[PDB]
RNA sequence: AAUUUGUUACAAUACACAUUUUUUGGCACCCAAAAUAGGACGGGAAGAGACUUUUAAAGUGAGACGUCGCGACCCUCGCAGGAGUCGUUCUUGACUUUUUGGUCGCUUGAUGUUUCUCUCUUCCCGUUC
């Protein structure tokens, strides 16, 4: 059923049900547990970040998120490691997040 | 230089030279008059400034004297999706 | 999450008790108890500092090789080594070891 | 919004048109959105590497489209009031 | 006049077999029956198979998204 | 008076000059007869705001020097400026014009103030100073101003460059 | 719920936007609006260095940093610094708040 | 206000000669006008001052100036400017 | 004549591949549950591209297609 | 929202370019809101006119998303 | 013997919207170059090597779009964004007419894209230890 029927509250019913039960339920029994997350951006660089709080387009604050890139030229490659305290992360450009068990 | 509002958004701001930034690194600088809901913006008289590849070189981290190809376009209508930045040149006559 | 009155069964130990010996556990807990009421927010920066870090399912505390956490418990009294410092006005210099537990005990 | 209001205040006069792809599309403008998306008539195109050639007739996307050049007079107009 | 999402519902029913070419970064063309689809042009093909650009793999029934979508061609 | 910061800020600089860039600055309550005895400090005021072209014309200034790193400045009227000697190190890659009619300039102290350079300037105006009287002033000019677009309206002759880039050699 | 919500009650608080581009702004945080179009005051914006022998930066981002007319002639390394500087909200990617503010009252 | 020039050298550029007028008439005073906007050329050129005491310095002093060859013929305009 | 959604909900708790767009990295896992927008969510899944993966959240955006 | 009003090119035979490199020639069928485009008798233009030329299909239709400009070589 | 209060209308800001036309991304990648205890670095000029052209003698990696410019054996008269009309009263509105450069060389303007392949010596001027 398209969305424009429902009333204010449906869509509040709605979005409550889609992240109880629905796919960003794994972000938010992610929340509620306090286990970390690996979220790969399209950046490619990836994040293990424990998340605060989350939202519809996936955008999510973290805290203690820690930050892997690695670069290569030529073949010659190196890792790179940089820590945040806090975080705020744009939705659009994650493509994978897993739970860590 | 040009001290702007400490709070001041673009609504506030009207007439003054502005300087924008695109997503393809060029730059239309020139006084703002409307703009939208998505922010596409008119400017009045406009200059696109670019930089040379072999400026775009000389950029690179070592008094620098950059050669800014530039042409002049009157009124214009600027598209919200390119639009990556703005800033402030000078204040209204 | 309880709406009702009932008993629930946790350890506060978890990995650090099991890795070390029971006297010294009890100790870092309360180097820990004196300090997340010091560390009003940046206990989840200083707990999550390392987001290698997990907390096991069972556990509470989050499981680690437990030489950051001397590094944590380190960091955790020099914020309450200032705390307790600020509101006398001592110098860090003046701070002593007698002066040390005096602030971890009282 | 203002902006697209002033496109459609340009209707009949020549303007030049600059889509995302580098093309340079100059020439009088028959229709126009409020998608923003125009059709041109004469047109005289000038590719990305510079090749130019001439159309009669043309129509683009409006989401491809970067920047418009809108005759000068059209500043005053009563839409700024 | 024949909208588009009208010949692809012909492209549907008829049953004839269709090549799609996909955006020009990905590198493959797919081709199979165009079962049905949505109004976000996101369609699913039967007995697809991938080709790069006539070695591919064959694929199944596959849901392929519109995002990706730019020719859809018999 | 002397050129302060206050006389900057004063300044008129709403009527832009519309043949290039924005911002035609004139310092002090107005910088046509602003007489600026000594030399053009608080230069910093200004903060490089905006070819920006500043109008010094009808006033004191005995040296062209004490500017601010200004990137904008591509204009310079000077007119009616006791200049004697303009060497500097600020305004070198910046500036695309520099007009100095009317001034005490020396045909050998405009020649030693600039050093020479690889490139510089595009348009210069000289006229109505000693030097320009001096015998093979035009060619000595031109030799210091190394390359040139103008000597005083007319253009070096590209013969005349060539000439001069001779005697250089 | 919008979390866009929150950033409105970081105004005036010390933020680093790092964008698309690489490109990473320090400054003070003004009104943020509901499309996450964030303003700021007192901004220095510069790009990373990737080692890696040298290899090439962004060619687009070092074209729109020398443009804003911030970048001074004598800074040895890519770096701009200016006042107001407006951003569109598409082109933010990650937003590093001050470790000092407390979320547990504000994500509320 | 505005000064008609006249009898000037045609072979010389458009953007060129109205720099090099303007280099002229800045000594006198603040030039409003770059160039004139007819723009046919061959000494044709009204030079808008803000002052009409500038102006008329000008017209004193620039009669019969050597500019590019030529001797310019300085005047004072019939009507007004559509600027001033 | 199946359409995409009830397709999809037909695949619930079945094996599928999704081919991403980018690297024709695809991951091969049992499905839990999709969104409105197709977000998917995967059970078990691998990484091919090698890899075992305990749980998945893909976002609707980088998908290409979607297989049994 | 609203239709695109490409009623006076319909029937005629069209060439709009797909993307950055591609350029597509065929009679317009059909198009909606979307400004997705179905015509007929496709032709993918190239380089050497009648040599690397090649017919695509009876009916092709175009997402238009891909489409940038669309000029009709007719009347 | 202008201020404040109430009501009505209009305009602006915040309460919206992840599905091809703007704001929840078709994302990212060419690769490689300085270390010492008189010395580097940039710019300009000259010579040579190797390149090109002609049948030993001539200049500096090569081949393609434009961009505004240096010459001219050419054209060209010479003083009016504005102009006219009507309403209306001492300069305003509504309705019509429509830009100098029109061109050619460049006996190398001057200068940016895009493909392929592989510099040393001498002088002059600035910066740094």
């Amino acid at each position: 059923r398209p969305k424009h029927e429902l009333s204010r509250a449906e869509l509040e019913e709605l979005e409550e049900f889609e992240f109880k039960h629905g796919p960003m339920s794994l972000i938010n029994d992610a929340m509620v547990t306090r286990t970390p997350v690996i979220i790969s951006l399209r950046n490619n660089h990836k994040i293990i970040a424990r998340v605060k709080a989350f939202d519809r387009h996936c955008n999510m604050v973290l805290e203690n998120v820690k930050e892997l890139w690695t670069e290569k030229k030529g073949k010659n490659v190196i890792n790179r490691e940089r820590f945040i305290s806090k975080l705020f992360l744009r939705g659009d450009s994650v493509i994978v997040v897993l739970k860590t068990p | 230089k040009i001290q702007v509002a400490h709070s001041s958004r673009l609504a506030n701001l009207i007439d003054y030279k502005l300087r924008v930034l695109t997503q393809d690194g060029r730059v239309y600088i020139g006084q703002l008059m409307a703009f939208d809901k998505h922010m596409n913006l008119v400017l009045n008289e406009c200059i696109e400034e670019r930089v040379p590849k072999t400026q775009l070189d000389k950029l690179r981290p070592r008094t620098l004297n950059i050669k800014v190809e530039k042409r002049v376009l009157g009124l214009t209508i600027l598209r919200g999706e390119q639009i990556l930045s703005t800033v402030v040149e000078d204040k209204p006559l | 999450k309880a709406t009702e009155p009932q008993m629930v069964l946790f350890n506060i130990y978890d990995d650090w008790l099991d890795r070390i010996s029971s006297y010294t556990a009890f100790s870092r807990l309360t180097l820990l108890l004196r300090a997340l009421k010091t560390n009003e927010e940046s206990a989840k920066m200083i707990l999550l500092s390392d987001p290698t870090i997990t907390i096991k399912s069972y556990h509470l505390w989050p499981s680690f090789t437990d030489e950051q956490w001397i590094t944590i418990e380190s960091q955790m009294r020099d914020l309450i080594l200032t705390e307790y410092g600020r509101k006398y006005n001592v110098n860090i210099s003046a701070l002593t070891q007698t002066e040390i537990k005096d602030i971890i005990l009282g | 919004g203002i902006p697209v209001k002033l496109l459609n205040e340009a209707q009949g006069h020549i303007v030049s048109l600059e889509l995302t792809t580098g093309a340079t599309y100059r020439g009088k403008l028959v229709e126009s959105e409020d998608s923003m998306n125009v059709q041109l008539r004469d047109v005289i195109a000038t590719e990305p590497q510079g090749a130019v050639t001439h159309m009669d007739q043309i129509f683009v996307r409006g989401s491809q489209i970067k920047f418009i050049v809108v005759p000068d007079l059209l500043k005053n107009a009563p839409l700024f009031k | 006049m024949v909208p588009p999402i009208n010949c692809i519902f012909n492209f549907l029913q008829q049953q004839t077999p269709v090549t799609i070419w996909l955006f020009e970064q990905i590198g493959i063309r797919i081709k199979g029956k165009i079962v049905g689809f949505d109004e976000f042009m996101n369609v699913v093909i039967d007995e697809a198979v991938e080709i790069p650009v006539e070695k591919g793999t064959p694929l199944g029934k596959i849901l392929l998204k519109g995002d990706n979508i730019t020719l859809i061609t018999s | 008076m002397k050129f302060t910061p206050s006389i900057v800020i004063d300044a008129p600089q709403y009527y832009v000059d519309h043949f290039n860039g924005k911002y035609n600055v004139d310092k002090c309550v107005i910088l046509r007869d602003l007489q600026l005895e000594t030399d053009s400090e608080s230069m910093p005021s200004s903060l490089k705001h905006l070819t920006h072209i500043l109008d010094l014309t009808n006033n004191d200034l005995i040296m062209i020097p004490d500017l601010s790193r200004r990137d904008d400045i591509h204009t310079l009227l000077l007119g009616r400026n006791n200049i004697v000697e303009v060497d500097g190190r600020l305004l070198p890659m910046n500036v695309q014009n520099l007009t100095l009619s009317n001034n005490s300039i020396r045909r050998f102290e405009d020649l030693q103030r600039l050093r020479r350079a690889p490139r510089t300037l595009k348009n210069l105006t000289l006229i109505g100073n000693q030097v320009c009287h001096l015998a093979n002033y035009r060619e000595h000019v031109l030799r210091l101003v190394p390359h040139l677009e103008t000597l005083d309206f007319q253009n070096v002759t590209a013969e005349e460059r060539k000439s001069a880039m001779s005697f250089p050699r | 719920m919008k979390l866009v919500n929150f950033l409105k009650k970081l105004r005036n608080e010390q933020v680093t936007i790092e964008l698309k581009n690489g490109t990473t702004v320090w400054g003070t945080l003004q009104s943020v609006s509901p499309q996450m179009n964030a303003i700021l005051t007192d901004v220095k914006l510069t790009l990373p260095q990737p080692r890696l022998n040298k290899l090439n930066s962004n060619g687009i981002a070092m074209a729109s940093l020398y443009l804003t007319g911030g970048q001074q002639p004598t800074a040895s390394d890519n770096i701009a610094s200016l006042q107001y500087i407006n951003i569109r909200g598409n082109t933010i990617r990650q937003i590093i708040l001050p470790d000092s503010l407390n979320l547990d009252s504000l994500l509320v | 206000n505005t000064l008609y020039v006249s009898q000037l050298n045609e072979k010389i550029n458009m953007q060129r000669l109205r720099v090099n007028l303007f280099l002229l008439f800045a000594t006198f005073g603040e030039v409003l006008k770059v160039s004139m906007n007819f723009k046919k050329q061959r000494g044709q050129a009204f030079i808008t001052m803000r002052t009409i005491d500038q102006a008329s310095l000008a017209q004193i002093s620039l009669n019969g100036e050597r500019f590019f060859g030529k001797p310019l013929k300085v005047e004072f305009s019939k009507s007004e400017t559509k600027t001033l | 004549p199946v359409n995409p959604k009830p397709f999809l909900k037909g695949l619930v708790n079945h094996r599928v591949g999704v081919k991403l767009k980018f690297n024709s990295t695809e991951y091969r896992g049992t499905l839990v549950s999709t969104d409105n927008y197709f977000n998917l969510q995967l059970n078990e899944a691998e990484e091919f591209v090698h890899g075992t993966l305990g749980e998945i959240f893909i976002r609707c955006n980088n998908v290409l297609y979607i297989r049994e | 929202v609203s239709t695109p009003e490409l009623k006076k090119y319909m029937d005629k035979k069209i060439l709009l370019n797909i993307n950055g490199s591609r350029k597509v020639a065929g009679i317009l069928r059909g198009y909606d809101i979307f400004l997705n485009v179905v015509l007929d008798d496709a032709m993918e233009i190239n380089g050497e006119d009648p040599a690397n030329n090649h017919q695509l299909g009876l009916q092709t239709v175009i997402r238009g998303n891909s489409i940038i400009s669309l000029e009709a070589l007719d009347a």
